[PDB]
């Protein structure tokens, strides 16, 4: 019992693993159509909206009355967590693309058809660090807030976006579960 | 450092032995010499004293 057409999805049999490159048919299916999921990034106003959401968050948290350090740390953590949830958590497309063709890539890896260090990727890398530098001037006298904020930034907003973590899946038993490699 | 990168594309994978074997088995060389016009030119050999 051997299949004439092998289109079967494997799972990671290790702890640290990489998603396997695609074959000829898979590449053709991916390149047949412009990806409707990761093309809005390059259009008019995307960078500006990334700027504006931060200002809105700042005004909201300032409305909650609390001291500058608390408002700024809340702004930083909220933006970083939201960006991670939107761009790095869910893999696939929210609509039927093809035979599926992107069932094991997140939205971050889909940008600019997997071309690294493009201007947009550079901008989205720069934003977290400058946001940390701006907020650094207010809770600088508290070791706990400073350390926690720096940890959250460097570990959630700069590491997943690095060029060495591309197509990197970490699969532990009891939490993440078996990842998808083929 | 990040802003001064060069925007490459992830490199492709190295061919595994079986791909090499099938590509080698597909190749077809030509004959050493060309026998297409050995007959309409060979009067020179036949007319040498
Ligand atoms: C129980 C409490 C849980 C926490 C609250 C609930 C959060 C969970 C819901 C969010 C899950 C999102 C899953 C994935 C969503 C997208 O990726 C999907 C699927 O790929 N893409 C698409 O539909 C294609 C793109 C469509 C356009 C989306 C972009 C629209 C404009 C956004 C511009 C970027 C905004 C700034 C970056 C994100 C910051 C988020 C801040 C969050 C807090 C402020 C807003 C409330």
């Amino acid at each position: 019992s051997t299949p004439v057409t092998d289109h079967r999805r494997r799972r990671a049999a290790a702890v640290i693993s990489h998603v396997e490159q695609e074959t000829f048919e898979d590449e053709n299916d991916q390149q047949m159509l412009p990806n409707m999921n990761a093309t809005w990034v390059d259009q008019r106003g995307a960078w500006l909206i990334h700027i504006v959401v931060i200002v809105l968050l700042r005004l909201f948290y300032s409305l909650f009355g609390s001291t500058p350090k608390w408002t700024w740390t809340l702004t930083n953590m909220t933006y970083i967590i939201g960006f991670y949830i939107m761009f790095h958590l869910v893999k696939g497309t929210p609509f039927d693309f093809n035979g599926g063709a992107y069932d094991n890539l997140t939205m971050w890896e889909q940008i600019n058809d997997e071309t690294l260090y493009t201007p947009t990727r550079k901008f989205l890398l720069i934003v977290p660090i400058v946001l940390f530098l701006i907020s650094n001037q207010y809770y600088r006298n508290d070791m706990t807030l400073f350390l926690s904020n720096l940890a959250v930034t460097v570990l959630i907003g700069v590491v997943p976006k690095l060029g060495i973590t591309h197509r990197l899946r970490i699969s532990i038993p009891g939490i993440t579960g078996r990842a998808q490699i083929s | 450092i990040l802003l001064t990168r060069k925007s490459y594309k992830p490199p492709k994978r190295p061919l595994t032995e079986q791909e090499i074997d099938e590509l080698c088995d597909e190749w077809v060389p030509e004959p050493l010499v060309d026998p297409s016009a050995t007959d309409e030119q060979s009067w020179r050999v036949a007319k040498t004293p």
